């Protein structure tokens, strides 16, 4: 088993059944059994949102530098016009969300309820996990649901870890336009020619 | 109504105006105009006029010192003074009274009723403090079925 | 049983009996006993004052949009003159009210007793359950009587258009208070620009 | 979380915390809508 | 003597912090000449911060 | 000076003669209790009044009662 701090004993409540579990809990918040299965549904959908997060800061400004795309800045995306007003394009999303989102909300809590289509009752999801819907609208490949219960797990850990170096970037990004007011790519060019000055003490 | 001119053609009401951003624009004239603590009188000047502005939209009637004054009686020209904000804090304070009301309820049918007073059991309160949305649905429903009030054989009396 | 509401527990109360139970009771607010027998006598009228308030603010108003009966908005239509004064056609309503809901009032207290004529008592109303007042006056095509699965068939489409109905009198209330536009023109101004008609625009 | 949880549930912290919500509700009433003297609606 | 052991009573005590308040009796005893057999055990202490206090048969009334 | 009253709701459990502190009360053989003994106050002149007694007594409501009447230099406490 790997862990994050090698001389450490791992926790009891992270036994490495889940996915991308590397004993890190010094604060041991996910100590509740009830608490730590809301916490890795959490750490799921924060995962995927900042991997979508990423490829929305990260990618199109990448191609504004190359000058693949004209889009705007990630940081000043929001303040551009669009056909619909920001202030009632929350409310479409919010909407939008509470049957997105309100329905994951069941799953959590009682598992094996909302994987049934209510209008037509015919579809449903093929996925017997929490926070791992499958069916044809989320996993149309399906890779996800395999046999084998170690290659399921990994790819899953797979998951996880990708994630949480997204989390780590779209925090990074939201600091370094509060210190440098620079897009995060041309934080990287300009990184790139000089790292030796070019840094967070280059202020 | 009750001697009070209306504050829209109150004669002290727009003079109350005239002195408060004269003080404000006197406080103004030993700034820079485009300093930092001019900003925040120059924006208590526009929140002044806005103040002025809305008292003397809503009807207000104001007396001879230039002052609104709010009548309680239940005017059907001056429901906003007491009558409407009043019916919005009653269903406010008793959706406070129900969902204290019931917690009790809830927490004397348990194990140690005492821990759950002083460490609020708070699935048990969010799942109850949703349901003093329709509290006047619910007092006058246990006010009719006898649930709202206790028989005086069942209450602690002191002696004669 | 479909609900309101995947993965929640349906209330003891709401056991599926009533036509249009989807277990709908978060508040709790028929849980005492014989306190349901109330409510669904105040949701029918509610329903059927509805689906007649749903007939008389958008069927005329629609009407008058395409100019076959030129008839005012309902919300300016207690200033419009008629043969008869507006305050004096309030108590004569009261004084009417006054009878047709004491009759209903005793219905719903004592079933089975006011269905007899209160002048010529061989009419008597053919209504056998609580709020379905079977007659001449009232059913005159026999069609609340058949089997009990037909039966609830057809008061569950009651109650799924007199709840719509609700919703849609409650929403031309709210739209004649802040837009001060009658409810055909705000369908005809959502149907132009749609993502600029929104309740957020009209505050 | 059994007992950070029911410290958190104690009878100081959730006055700390619902007040610190409810004056941190009325005073952001009292920004966008200031010196409201009438109830308009 | 007494109602039952392990029973609800109201007490009828006018003097008494528990009257008409709900207790639970947790001993009788039946020797005689005790003027006030039944012990009665309370949810709620009264201000000397007691629960336990001894009542005739003729105070209490089940309940 | 002070009346101290003894009531038949006693238990005898003694504790009213162990919080007294000018030996006021005593235990005497009783039949209407478990312990079979009542307090009873026979140097009740010597009583100061602290109600020491009704403080520690479980009886509720109390079975030792002191009532403050004529108060003399017993029941006052002075040394002059
Ligand atoms: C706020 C988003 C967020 C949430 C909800 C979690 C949640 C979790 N992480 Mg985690 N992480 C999050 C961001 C990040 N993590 C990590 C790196 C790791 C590692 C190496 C490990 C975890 C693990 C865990 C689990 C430990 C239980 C716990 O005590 O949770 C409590 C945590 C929170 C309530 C969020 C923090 C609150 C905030 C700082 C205030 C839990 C599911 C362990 C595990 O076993 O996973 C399966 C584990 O080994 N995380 C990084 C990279 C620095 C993140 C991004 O910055
Ligand atoms: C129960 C349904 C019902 C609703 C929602 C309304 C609603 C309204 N009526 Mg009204 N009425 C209703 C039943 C009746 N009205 C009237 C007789 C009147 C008159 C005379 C007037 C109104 C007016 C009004 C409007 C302003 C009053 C107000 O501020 O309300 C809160 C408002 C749209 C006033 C109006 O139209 O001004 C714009 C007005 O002058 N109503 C009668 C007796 C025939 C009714 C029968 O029950
Ligand atoms: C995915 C993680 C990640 C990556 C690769 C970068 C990369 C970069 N950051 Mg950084 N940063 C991060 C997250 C990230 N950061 C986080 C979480 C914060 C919040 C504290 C910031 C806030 C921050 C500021 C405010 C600034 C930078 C800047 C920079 C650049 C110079 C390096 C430096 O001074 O680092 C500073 C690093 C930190 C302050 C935090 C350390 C970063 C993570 C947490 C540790 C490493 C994680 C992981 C092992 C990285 C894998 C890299 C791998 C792909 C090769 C460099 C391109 C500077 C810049 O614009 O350069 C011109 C700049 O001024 N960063
Ligand atoms: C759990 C909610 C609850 C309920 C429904 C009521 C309701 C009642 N109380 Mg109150 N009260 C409560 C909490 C509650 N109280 C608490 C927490 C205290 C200590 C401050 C008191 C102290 C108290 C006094 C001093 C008086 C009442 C009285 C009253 C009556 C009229 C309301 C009143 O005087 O204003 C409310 C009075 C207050 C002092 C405000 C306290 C209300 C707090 C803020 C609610 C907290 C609830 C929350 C879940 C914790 C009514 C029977 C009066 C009476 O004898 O009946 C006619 C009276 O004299 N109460
Ligand atoms: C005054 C209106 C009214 C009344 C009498 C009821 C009555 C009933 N409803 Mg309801 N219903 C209504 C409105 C109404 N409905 C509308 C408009 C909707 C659509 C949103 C529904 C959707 C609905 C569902 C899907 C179901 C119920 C059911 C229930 C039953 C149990 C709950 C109850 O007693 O609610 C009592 C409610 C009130 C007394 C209304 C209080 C309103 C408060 C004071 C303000 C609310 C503000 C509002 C949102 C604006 C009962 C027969 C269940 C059932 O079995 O039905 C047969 C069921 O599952 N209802
Ligand atoms: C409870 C339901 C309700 C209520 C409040 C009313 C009440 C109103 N409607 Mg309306 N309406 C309703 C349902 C409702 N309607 C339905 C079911 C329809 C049929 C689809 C209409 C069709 C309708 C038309 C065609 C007109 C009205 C008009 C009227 C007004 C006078 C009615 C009249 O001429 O006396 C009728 C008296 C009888 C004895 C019958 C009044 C504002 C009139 C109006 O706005 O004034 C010009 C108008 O011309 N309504
Ligand atoms: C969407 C409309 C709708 C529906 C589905 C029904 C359905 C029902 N009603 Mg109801 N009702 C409604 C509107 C509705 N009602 C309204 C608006 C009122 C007030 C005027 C009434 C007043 C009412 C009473 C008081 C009684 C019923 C009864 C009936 C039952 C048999 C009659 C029937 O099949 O109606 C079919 C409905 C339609 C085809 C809608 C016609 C729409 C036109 C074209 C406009 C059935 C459960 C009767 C019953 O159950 O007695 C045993 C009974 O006497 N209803
Ligand atoms: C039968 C249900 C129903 C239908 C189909 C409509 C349809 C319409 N309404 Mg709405 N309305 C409803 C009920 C309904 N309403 C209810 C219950 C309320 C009272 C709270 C409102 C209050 C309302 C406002 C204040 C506004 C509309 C407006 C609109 C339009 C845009 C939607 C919007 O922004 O507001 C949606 C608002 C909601 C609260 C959604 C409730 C809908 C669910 C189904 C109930 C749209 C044509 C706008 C308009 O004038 O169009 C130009 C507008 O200004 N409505
Ligand atoms: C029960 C007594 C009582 C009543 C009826 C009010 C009610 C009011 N005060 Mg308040 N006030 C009171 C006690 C009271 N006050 C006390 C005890 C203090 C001192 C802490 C103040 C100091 C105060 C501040 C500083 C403000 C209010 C404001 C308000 C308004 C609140 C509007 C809103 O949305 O929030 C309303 C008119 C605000 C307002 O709009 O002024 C009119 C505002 O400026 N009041
Ligand atoms: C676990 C643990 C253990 C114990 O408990 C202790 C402790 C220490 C506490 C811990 C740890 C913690 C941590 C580290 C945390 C952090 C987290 C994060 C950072 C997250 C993020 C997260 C993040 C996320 C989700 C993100 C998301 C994002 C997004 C949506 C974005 C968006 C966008 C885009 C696309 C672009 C455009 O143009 C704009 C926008 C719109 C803006
Ligand atoms: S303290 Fe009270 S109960 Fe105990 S022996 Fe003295 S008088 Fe009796």
């Amino acid at each position: 088993r790997p862990l994050w701090f090698p001389g450490s004993q791992p926790p009891e409540w992270l036994d490495g059944s889940l996915p991308g579990d590397f004993g890190f809990d010094p604060l041991g918040l996910g100590s509740d059994p009830e608490l730590l299965k809301w916490f890795v549904q959490a750490e799921l959908v924060h995962c995927r949102w900042a991997m979508l997060g990423a490829a929305g800061i990260f990618i199109p400004e990448a191609l504004t530098k190359a000058g693949i795309l004209n889009t705007p800045s990630w940081t000043v995306a929001g303040d551009q016009q669009y056909f619909t007003d920001a202030t009632t394009l929350f409310v479409i999303e919010i909407i939008l969300f509470a049957w997105a989102e309100g329905r994951r909300w069941a799953d959590i809590i009682n598992p094996g309820c909302v994987n049934v289509d209510p209008v037509f009752p015919n579809n449903k999801l093929t996925g017997t996990d929490v926070g791992y819907p499958g069916g044809l609208w989320f996993d149309p490949l399906g890779w996800g649901q395999t046999g084998d219960a170690a290659k399921l797990k990994d790819l899953r850990t797979r998951e996880i870890k990708n994630g949480r170096l997204a989390m780590l970037a779209v925090l990074g990004a939201v600091v370094q336009a509060n210190y440098t007011h620079t897009g995060p790519i041309d934080n990287l060019l300009a990184h790139l020619a000089d790292p030796g000055h070019n840094t967070i003490f280059a202020l | 109504v009750a001697g009070l001119t209306p504050c829209k053609e109150s004669k002290g009401f727009a003079k109350r105006q005239k002195q408060e951003i004269k003080k404000l624009e006197g406080r103004l004239k030993l700034y820079a105009p485009d300093s930092a603590p001019a900003l925040a009188i120059n924006a208590t000047i526009e929140k002044t006029k806005r103040r002025f502005e809305f008292y003397g939209n809503q009807g207000l009637l104001c007396g001879t010192d230039g002052l609104p004054h709010l009548i309680v009686d239940g005017d059907q020209a001056h429901l906003g003074e007491f009558v409407y904000p009043g019916l919005v804090f009653l269903y406010i304070a008793g959706w406070i009274g129900w969902v204290g009301r019931a917690y009790l309820i809830d927490v004397r049918t348990s194990k140690k009723p005492t821990e759950k007073e002083i460490i609020i059991d708070v699935p048990l309160a969010l799942r109850i403090m949703s349901k003093g949305l329709t509290w006047p649905v619910a007092a006058i429903g246990e006010l009719r079925s006898g649930k709202l009030v206790e028989k005086s054989s069942n209450i602690t009396v002191s002696p004669r | 049983r479909p609900l309101w509401l995947p993965g929640s527990e349906a209330p003891k109360w709401l056991d599926g009996s009533l036509p249009g139970d989807y277990g709908f009771d978060p508040l709790d607010l028929a849980a005492e006993p014989g306190r349901l027998n109330w409510m669904v006598q105040a949701e029918l009228v509610h329903c059927r004052w509805a689906m007649l308030g749903a007939a008389g603010i958008f069927i005329p108003e629609l009407l008058t949009k395409i100019g076959i009966l030129n008839t005012p908005s309902w919300y300016k239509a207690g200033d419009a003159t008629y043969f008869a004064d507006q305050g004096t056609l309030f108590i004569v309503e009261l004084l009417l009210m006054a009878w047709a809901e004491s009759r209903r009032w005793a219905d719903i207290a004592r079933p089975g007793s006011v269905n007899t004529d209160p002048i010529f008592p061989n009419n008597k109303l053919t209504g056998t359950d609580v709020g379905y007042p079977g007659g001449l006056w009232f059913d005159p095509l026999g069609w609340g009587s058949g089997s009990e699965d037909k039966l609830k068939e057809i008061r569950t489409k009651e109650v799924k258009n007199g709840r719509l109905a609700m919703l849609a009198v409650l929403g031309a209330f709210v739209q004649a208070n802040v837009t001060h536009v009658g409810p055909i023109d705000n369908l005809f101004a959502h149907l132009a620009d749609p993502y600029h008609t929104t309740i957020l625009q009209s505050l | 979380m059994q007992d950070v949880k029911t410290y958190l549930s104690t009878a100081p912290v959730l006055a700390t915390l619902w007040f610190g919500f409810l004056a941190g509700l009325l005073i952001e009433i009292n920004r966008f809508f200031p010196d409201a003297l009438v109830l308009p609606l | 003597i007494g109602p039952k052991r392990g029973s609800i009573v109201k007490v009828l005590r006018r003097e008494s912090y528990w009257f008409n308040d709900t207790g639970k009796v947790v001993a009788v005893d039946q020797a005689p000449g005790v003027r006030y057999p039944v012990v009665v055990r309370f949810d709620k202490v009264n201000y000397a911060g007691v629960s336990t206090n001894n009542y005739s048969p003729d105070e209490l009334e089940q309940s | 000076a002070h009346s101290v009253k003894i009531y038949d709701t006693c238990i005898g459990c003694t504790q009213c003669v162990r919080a007294c502190p000018t030996d006021v009360l005593e235990m005497v053989p009783w039949d209407g209790c478990k312990a079979s003994q009542i307090a009873s106050a026979p140097r009740t002149e010597d009583c100061v009044g602290c109600k020491r007694c009704e403080s520690a007594c479980p009886t509720d409501f109390l079975s030792v009662r002191v009532y403050l009447g004529a108060e003399t230099t017993r029941s006052m406490g002075l040394a002059y």
